[PDB]
């Protein structure tokens, strides 16, 4: 179940056109959500920050990418919610799409994979390895970026 | 990512700043662009209210306007000078419906 995810960095000029510079990697729809495509300004989610109360933090526009780096599971032995949970609350909050990025937590792939609940309306899906880092890397240094989720 | 984590912190992440702070401390995160980080803080800076958990310590932002201090992200409990509080929110006079009018500052009646 491949998901393509293009990263989209875009720059104005002073006429009005925009010039843009992409750059794609790979990861997997999970059965969280549905298998759909999916475009939207990068989010990137702190852990705690789809939390109680917190989640009222800041208002979005509608349609933004969820992005998430899930920590390993000893580093959060008392999680306020679920990763279903997590991906449930981001699309509540407006989300097009929520990406996981799940190389310090793989087992969190069952998790999302394997829910007796009916899969959300927007796609989950997560990333690992030179993806994941490829994709935290441009999350880290650029100031604003674009996904675009691609497939299935 | 050459080094530890934050004077506060013991629990830290490249990517997601501070997990876990001490104790006695408080976590705030911070939006920068479009990372949001975790960061350790003795106080809560202005806009932000002392949510008092047993389990972890956090800065909410307040959501009233108008507000200098607030119960909770959407409850306010004094309002700035010079607005009326009615039911949690702040307003320059008070909302349509029995008013305080010194009555010293909240809005009762209902």
């Amino acid at each position: 179940e491949t998901a393509f995810v293009e990263v989209v960095l875009f720059e104005s000029s002073p006429s009005g056109d925009y010039t843009t510079h992409t750059t794609g990697l790979t990861g997997r729809f999970s059965r969280a959500g549905a298998m759909l495509s999916a475009e939207g300004e990068i989010v990137q989610m702190h852990p705690l920050g789809l939390c109680n109360n917190n989640d009222e933090e800041d208002l979005y526009e509608y349609g933004w990418v969820g992005v998430v780096k899930l920590e390993q599971p000893e580093l959060d032995p008392k999680p306020c919610l679920t990763v279903l949970g997590k991906a449930k609350r981001a699309v509540q909050r407006g989300a097009t799409a929520v990406i996981f990025d799940v190389s310090e937590n793989p087992e969190a792939i069952d998790q999302l994979n394997q829910g007796s609940e009916d899969p959300l309306k927007r796609p989950v899906v997560y990333v690992k390895g030179a993806d994941a880092i490829k994709l935290m890397n441009i999350v880290n240094k650029q100031k604003v970026a674009r996904a675009r989720i691609q497939h299935l | 990512g050459s080094q530890a984590c934050a004077k506060g912190c013991e629990l830290c992440s490249e990517v997601n700043g501070c997990l876990k702070c001490s104790p006695k401390l408080f976590i705030l995160l911070e939006r920068n662009d479009i990372r949001q980080v975790g960061v350790c803080l003795p106080s809560c800076p202005p806009g932000y209210f002392d949510a008092r958990n047993p389990d972890m310590n956090k800065c909410i932002k307040c959501k009233i306007e108008h507000c200098e201090a607030c119960f909770s992200h959407n409850f306010c409990t004094k309002c700035k000078e010079g607005l009326y509080l009615h039911k949690g929110r702040c307003y320059p006079a008070c909302p349509e419906g029995s008013s305080a009018a010194n009555g010293t500052m909240e809005c009762s009646s209902p």
